[PDB]
Parts: C-alpha cells; sequence; structure tokens
RNA sequence: GGGAGACUUGAGUGCAGAAGAGGAGAGUGGAAUUCCAUGUGUAGCGGUGAAAUGCGUAGAUAUAUGGAGGAACACCAGUGGCGAAGGCGGCUCUCUGGUCUGUAACUGACGCUGAGGCUCGAAAGCGUGGGGAGCAAACAGGAUUAGAUACCCUGGUAGUCCACGCCGUAAACGAUGAGUGCUAAGUGUUGGAGGGUUUCCGCCCUUCAGUGCUGCAGCAAACGCAUUAAGCACUCCGCCUGGGGA
C-alpha cells in the first residue's frame, strides 16, 4: 500500500525528503517481504509471485551488503531497527 | 474509422446494447477490428463488453 | 555494463572511422583526453575538443581523411585489457608496423607514444595500438 | 493429518495414524455419558450371530443429538472431541439456554460456531434444516429418512450427499454411496460433509491394533473343513472349486445381489449404486 | 476503497412487494457487511437474449456499492443471490 | 590496487501515468459431444478406394423436449500481448509478480557476470485419493497383404482432468548465454510521452520500449545475419577438439 510505504520511508528517512538511501528502501523491501511471504504461504503455488518475492530478497540483500561496506555503525543499526540477521 | 474513438468515449458499458450491436454481425458473432475500423484497445474493451453483456442475455451467444 | 571505456572510445573511433564519419563523440576522462592529444599531435585524426557538461564532459573527435577520402586510421586494437594488464619493460617497447603505427602507452612519465618511451629508456602499460 | 512411524519395529512398520490435531480436549461431557457393553456380535440367544467381534477397548457412549430439532436457540461449538463409537469425530456444543449436547462434526467446523437449526436457518456448516428449504447442489449429511426420527444417513468420516431437486413432497439425493433416490422434504439434513476426512487412509499397522479395534481374526473359508464352510476340505491348496463362491451359509459372494426384490423403497430409489 | 457494480435480473413473476422486500434484504446484506451501497435503482425489464431458467424476461436491477477489498460484502452477497431463487443471474464488476 | 573525499550519467528509490491469455484461489456462462428418459416415425444407420466388423424391427439412424456429467473455451484472434523459460486464450471477484513511459525529488557505483548451490521446468511416467464426456497407447474385431504383431474401419483399458507429492527429460530451437557501448536507411504493428495543426476525431513531426519484413557498411565456407548482428569492441559464465565404440 501506497500509504504504508510513505509512513515507513517518513519513519526511516535518513533526512527530510530522503526517499532513497540503503535505510529506507531496505526497510521497505522488508515490509514488502513479509507481506509477500504471508501471500505465498497462502498460495504456495505461486511461483510467478515467489520469483519477484526471491528478486526482492536479492535486492535488498545487495543493498544490505553496501550499506555494510559503506558505513558499519548505520548496518547495525538498521539490522537493529528492522529486526534483521 | 474506429467509431468509439470518433464519438469519444473512453468507457465501454456492456450495458449499453446499442453500442455492442453495432459491433456483432447476425448470429452474434464478433466483427475483426480489421472489418469494423476500431483500434486494438478498443478491440479488446469491446471484446470484454459483448462477453460480458452475452453472459448476462443482454446480447445472444448464437442466432 | 561498460568495463574497458578506454576500448569502448578506440571502438567509437574504429567504427566512425569505417563509415567515414566526419566526428564522433564520447564521454569525457584523463586517459581519454591523452589518448586523443596523443592521435591529434601524431596526425591520425584531424582535430580534439571538449565540452563542459555537468556528467563528465565531453570530448568531440574530428577524423582525418587524406585525399581520394583515404583513411589515415588503419585500425586501431586495444592491447592492456581489464581481463588480462599487458606491461612491457623498456627493452620490450613494441613497434607498430615497424613504426609505421604507434603504441600508446601509459607510463610513470605519463601516457606517451612507444617512441618517447624508448627514448627515455622507460616501460609501462601499453594501452593501445593505433595504424 | 495422517502421521506415519518410523520402522524401529516390524510391528511399528508401514503403521500410520491420526495425529488428531483437529481434537481439541479429552474430557467428555459426564453429562452426556452413557455405558456400554461389548455384546461381541452375540445376540439376547447367546449365540454368535456376527463373526469377527469382541474383545477390544472398553468404550461409554457419547449421546450424540442427531434430531438436531431444538430450533429455538443457536448452539455454540465449545470443543471438538474423539469419540471411540463412531468413525467422525463429534462437537459439544451448548445452547445459549444452557442445554448441552454432542452433534457429529463437519468439515470445516471451527470452536466458537454458532450453529442454528430450523427452516429459517442460514445455510452454513454445521446448521440444520428441513431438505426442503437446502438449495439445490447443497452438500448435506446427517440426513433422516423419517421426520422426527433423526439423521440416518450420512454420518461416516468424510461422507457426504448432494441435493439434485425437488418433486412432488421429495426431495432428489445423491447419497455418498452413488445411489440418487427421493427422500421425504419433511426430512432434516445438516450442511456440510463429516469431517475426520483422513481416516480412510489410515494403516492399522499391525493385528493387534484390529483386536484393539475390537476386530477378531477373520478365517478363510478355503481352510476349514466340508462340514464348516462350503470351501472347506480338500487336499493341499484348491481352488473354490465350486460353479460359484459362496458365504459360510451357502450364499453366492460374488455378484449376487441381496436386496430384497420387493422393498418398498424401490420406489423411491431413483438410480441405483452398490 | 473499490467501487463494485452488481446487476441482476429479478425473475418476471414476483410480485410488487416480493420485489421491494428481495431489494431491501439485499442492499441490507451488503450495508450489513461493511459496504456503502451508494445506489440501487431497477434498470430495466426486459427481454432475455436467450431463455434462462425457463425465462425468457428479467427485471434488469442495478447496485452500485463501494467496499474495501478485504470486507466480504461482495462474497456474501454472490453466495445469497447464488441461493436466491428471485435472482436469475447477477454479476460484479469493478468499476471507475 | 589501498585509504581519505567529491559527482551523477550506470543502478535503485521517490512522484505521475500505460497495457497485458503473467501467476494462484474461489465461483460462474453458452455452443457442442456422449449418455439417460419420453414423444413422432420406419428400415436402415455407420463406414471405406471398395468392403466388412459394428449399431437397428427388443424400433435404430433421424427429429423434438428435458435431465446428468466431464472436458475445452467458436466469433474476438492479429509474426497481437504477457512471462526468465516451460507456457499463458470463456466471464467474474480476492490475493499477487513483473514490464514499460514520463518527472528529476531522493541515495551516490550500491553495478555485470556468476562455478558450487537453490528454485521453476512441455509431454509422457510414478504414488495416494477423486473424476471420467470426447479422444486414445495397450487390447479386441473387420479389412489390406505374399505376410500386416501397421497404415484404413468398428470398439476400447491406462492415460488424458482435479488435489497433493515425486520425476527433471524434449528439435526444452531464434538448433544464436548474459551485460554494456558504437555502426546507413526504408516500411508495418503493439504500449506510452511531447509538440504543430486539427472544433474534437483525426492528421504531421519527434521520441521511448517491444515485435515483424526489406536492405547498406561489415561479417560469412556458403546458406545468410545486418540497431531484435551471426558487424565493430570489453567483462564473466557454459561448452568443443575426427567418426564409431557410446
Ligand atoms: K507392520
Ligand atoms: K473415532
Ligand atoms: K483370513
Ligand atoms: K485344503
Ligand atoms: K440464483
Ligand atoms: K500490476
Ligand atoms: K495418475
Ligand atoms: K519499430
Ligand atoms: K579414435
Ligand atoms: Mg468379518
Ligand atoms: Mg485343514
Ligand atoms: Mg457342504
Ligand atoms: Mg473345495
Ligand atoms: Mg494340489
Ligand atoms: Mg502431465
Ligand atoms: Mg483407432
Ligand atoms: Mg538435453
Ligand atoms: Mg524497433
Amino acid at each position: 500500500s501506497q500509504e504504508r510505504k510513505n509512513e515507513i520511508i517518513k519513519e526511516y528517512a535518513r533526512h527530510e525528503g530522503d526517499t532513497g538511501s540503503p535505510e529506507v528502501q531496505i526497510a521497505v523491501l522488508t515490509e514488502d517481504i513479509n507481506q509477500l511471504n504471508e501471500h505465498a504461504r497462502t498460495h504456495k503455488k505461486d511461483h510467478h509471485s515467489y520469483r519477484g518475492l526471491m528478486k526482492k530478497i536479492g535486492h535488498r540483500r545487495n543493498l544490505l551488503a553496501y550499506l555494510r561496506k559503506t558505513d558499519i555503525q548505520r548496518y547495525r543499526e538498521l539490522i537493529q531497527r528492522l529486526g534483521l540477521r | 474509422v474506429d467509431y468509439i474513438a470518433a464519438n469519444h468515449i473512453e468507457y465501454i458499458d456492456y450495458k449499453d446494447t446499442e453500442l455492442l450491436k453495432r459491433f456483432i454481425s447476425e448470429r452474434g458473432k464478433i466483427l475483426p477490428r480489421r472489418v469494423t475500423g476500431t483500434g486494438a484497445k478498443n478491440q479488446r474493451k469491446l471484446t470484454i463488453a459483448i462477453k460480458r453483456a452475452r453472459i448476462m442475455g443482454l446480447l445472444p451467444f448464437v442466432s | 555494463v561498460m568495463t574497458d571505456p578506454i576500448a569502448d572510445f578506440l571502438t567509437r573511433i574504429r567504427n566512425a572511422n569505417m563509415v567515414k564519419h566526419e566526428t564522433l563523440e564520447v564521454p569525457a576522462s584523463k586517459i581519454k583526453r591523452d589518448i586523443a592529444e596523443i592521435l591529434k599531435r601524431e596526425g591520425f585524426i584531424r582535430d580534439v575538443e571538449y565540452i563542459e557538461d555537468d556528467k563528465q564532459g565531453v570530448i568531440r573527435v574530428f577524423l582525418k581523411y587524406g585525399k581520394n577520402e583515404e583513411r589515415v586510421i588503419t585500425n586501431l586494437k586495444r592491447i592492456s585489457k581489464p581481463g588480462l594488464r599487458a606491461y612491457v619493460k623498456a627493452d620490450e617497447v613494441p613497434k607498430v608496423l615497424n613504426g609505421l603505427g604507434i603504441a600508446i602507452i601509459s607510463t610513470s612519465e605519463g601516457v606517451i607514444t612507444d617512441k618517447e618511451a624508448r627514448a627515455k629508456n622507460i616501460g609501462g602499460e601499453v594501452i593501445a595500438y593505433v595504424w | 493429518a495422517i502421521k506415519k512411524y518410523k520402522p524401529t519395529t516390524n510391528g511399528r512398520r508401514n503403521m500410520t495414524s491420526s495425529d488428531f490435531a483437529e481434537i481439541t480436549t479429552s474430557t467428555p461431557e459426564k453429562s452426556l455419558l452413557q455405558p456400554l457393553k461389548n455384546n461381541a456380535g452375540r445376540n439376547n440367544n447367546g449365540r454368535i450371530t456376527v463373526r469377527h467381534q469382541g474383545g477390544g477397548h472398553k468404550r461409554q457412549y457419547r449421546v450424540i443429538d442427531f434430531k438436531r430439532n431444538k430450533d429455538n436457540v443457536a448452539a455454540v461449538v465449545k470443543t471438538i472431541e474423539y469419540d471411540p463409537n463412531r468413525s467422525a469425530n463429534i462437537a459439544l456444543v451448548h445452547y445459549e439456554d444452557g442445554v448441552k449436547a454432542y452433534i457429529l462434526a463437519p468439515k470445516g467446523l471451527e470452536v466458537g460456531m454458532r450453529l442454528v437449526s430450523g427452516p429459517e436457518a442460514d445455510i452454513k456448516v454445521g446448521n440444520a434444516l428441513p431438505l426442503e428449504n437446502i438449495p439445490v447442489g447443497t452438500v448435506i449429511h446427517n440426513i433422516e429418512m423419517k421426520p422426527g426420527k433423526g439423521g440416518q444417513l450420512i454420518r461416516s468420516a468424510g461422507t457426504s450427499a448432494q441435493v439434485l431437486g425437488k418433486e412432488g413432497k421429495y426431495v432428489l439425493i445423491r447419497l455418498n454411496s452413488g445411489e440418487v433416490r427421493m427422500i421425504l422434504a419433511t426430512c432434516r439434513a445438516t450442511i456440510g460433509s463429516v469431517g475426520n476426512e483422513q481416516h480412510e487412509l489410515i494403516n492399522i499397522g499391525k493385528a493387534g491394533r484390529s483386536r484393539w479395534m475390537r476386530k477378531r481374526p477373520t478365517v478363510r473359508g478355503s481352510v476349514m473343513n466340508p462340514n464348516d464352510h462350503p470351501h472347506g476340505g480338500g487336499e493341499g491348496k484348491t481352488p473354490i472349486g465350486r460353479k460359484a463362491p459362496v458365504s459360510p451359509w451357502g450364499q453366492p459372494a460374488i455378484g449376487y445381489k441381496t436386496r430384497n426384490k420387493k422393498a418398498k423403497s424401490d420406489k423411491l430409489i431413483v438410480r441405483r449404486r452398490t | 476503497d473499490t467501487k463494485y457494480e452488481i446487476m441482476y435480473i429479478i425473475r418476471p413473476n414476483i410480485d410488487e412487494e416480493a420485489k421491494t422486500a428481495l431489494v431491501e434484504r439485499f442492499d441490507t446484506i451488503l450495508k450489513d457487511n461493511g459496504a456503502e451501497v451508494i445506489e440501487s435503482k431497477d434498470w430495466e425489464k426486459r427481454r432475455l437474449a436467450y431463455e434462462m431458467n425457463g425465462f425468457r424476461e428479467g427485471i434488469y436491477h442495478i447496485v452500485n456499492v463501494t467496499s474495501p477489498s478485504t470486507a466480504g460484502a461482495i462474497n456474501e452477497f454472490d453466495r445469497l443471490a447464488k441461493i436466491n431463487d428471485d435472482i436469475i443471474r447477477h454479476m460484479i464488476v469493478k468499476v471507475e
């Protein structure tokens, strides 16, 4: 949902208007991943959507790797906030 | 000429039997867009509307 | 993605020369400027110019064609590649067509031709061959 | 679901059972429990009238309200419970007025569902209606043959019947066996199908389990003596050695129909099967 | 929320009082299942392009409604309309 | 190459839009076949190159009215669309993936490829449980033939359908890995965007991303490819080293 996306972006924005950034994108992707996980558990035969889920997971992993390479402190803070591993 | 564009209507109601009649032949078959002069988008919309009308009995399936 | 902008520049020049285009344009870089000026002063290309934009700048090359529209540049070859870098010691500096061509080389003295490199008695990385 | 035991012992090998996940409690209602003795297939004469029965585990009868004739108030499904007396599970439901009862557990039943009975009841799982009020195509169970007698047809685990149409004072029903027949329109039935759909897939695994389930060993006639069974006797293994296989009392076994040929219900049975 | 149009055909033989009661009942179902009925109106008594459940005429009635997609108003309307005898046929389509 | 910085073109996010048989779930609509039932009705119907088997006086075929049930979705329909591929075509609603076009607010190289791994993967096939109209391996009968374990005809089981789980193979083909940049044009078509007219429609220009055909340079053994390269270049992966044996 666009409203949920916007509220998440406001929550995780590094600064005013910070639509694009590791934190914002990773948080939005994590929420999308959770929702799509629920959708998949409902529809285990939705392989086509599951492929998009895997693409989202990969993109989020790449962003997390970039964030860790850039500022490890921000990486740790972000994973603590989002409850990731 | 594309009649739908000519009349300048972007919405195609499946209830408008008047409109849908000019896009089907006797026997109720759907006319090709190459024959009716209409474009691809309007052709698809007309197909959907005519099918829904057939289901609701506003247009005949055969004859 | 583009991994060898130098090779890309060489290929752009090669294709433009092949179709006998009057000019070509490329995204700018220091190494590209060095190569362009080397060609300019070696007479392989008629002229060079630069445009300042907000990305990296643009480098425009005016090709040189002789009488009867004969192509001055016969061809270009990328020697040192990202997959396999090529380095030559001072003695190993190559001669292109017994000197009728040139070999553009990057050295601690800068980017220079093979003639200059062996005159100075230094090696380097063989960027390209031109002839 | 069905859980398959690891082959720790040959007895346990290939055995499966039900996890009883759908079961919510193991405390039967004392008020609705009634005593039952194991007749072991013996009649008042004391003669074994039905073979292969006896022994096994003691059971208590749970009074099931097959009639579902309390239309006044709804009943809240309180528990889904195991019933030793029937393949399907039962459900303890409390009536708003304080009457507690058991019903057969339809597939999809959930604790807390508010079930209703009567002509005005909605067409939902667990509700009970006279057949005349059930729309065609509906899936039902617990169908009563005679009004007020209580459900008799479609009561085993996983069974279901389908309403096909109305005619006169009768409703056309396809029973679980595939037989299509007319049933009096005033008869009631429960919407849905009998739960515990997995019961059929259980692999018993060992003889002792059948003994627990009260089945005594069945002896093939071919290994008895001539005075014991028509198939008895003969040297070594022998074929049937007769015009047709027969029961111990001479009744043919394969293909011979036994339904009374002048049964009254034939008038109501539209299409037979089995 | 999302807007649906529900067009359904009432059997032609229905009495006027029965038709009114039926319309009110179904609109009430829609309202009670968390959907806002922005309009409901009898469209037309028309002849069917072919026989439906033995009828060749029918009363097309149109209900414009809105609701959240998750809301079960549309599902409940579909279920009860299929069960009902008065409604020969019905169709619910998303609109703009 | 390493470290400390800066930048926005690549990449992604934001904002505004477009189309779509993309996927899954649950329903639903008509044609038609078959069968069941009942009328009318009388001698064939069916089928082949010709025949016969077969069905039919126990009344068939046909025809009319109904009922049941399964499967696939005529017209639309189009080198049209979508998907990574396999593949996806009645209609409806729920969930859901991706793509593309604008804008330039945001991050500031975060990218490409990717052994080993994991996932999906036509048809057939396997297991459990359902379903089963038509079709149809096997099989049966009738023809043909020297023979006919076939082609042809009459029937017909598995299977074909569904749910779950295995199988992981196809001329799984564009017989052409992915990414990126450059190199004449001409002309269709799909979805956009902008402008110049046009009362709107529409017509003209430009442009983006697909899909086709024709055709320069170049390449090719030739066939042919040619901005959707099989041309000019760079990165990574897979794969080849005479035929058979295999
Ligand atoms: K065992
Ligand atoms: K039991
Ligand atoms: K035995
Ligand atoms: K014996
Ligand atoms: K109905
Ligand atoms: K979409
Ligand atoms: K199977
Ligand atoms: K084009
Ligand atoms: K050899
Ligand atoms: Mg027995
Ligand atoms: Mg003996
Ligand atoms: Mg005897
Ligand atoms: Mg004997
Ligand atoms: Mg013997
Ligand atoms: Mg298959
Ligand atoms: Mg055949
Ligand atoms: Mg292979
Ligand atoms: Mg194109």
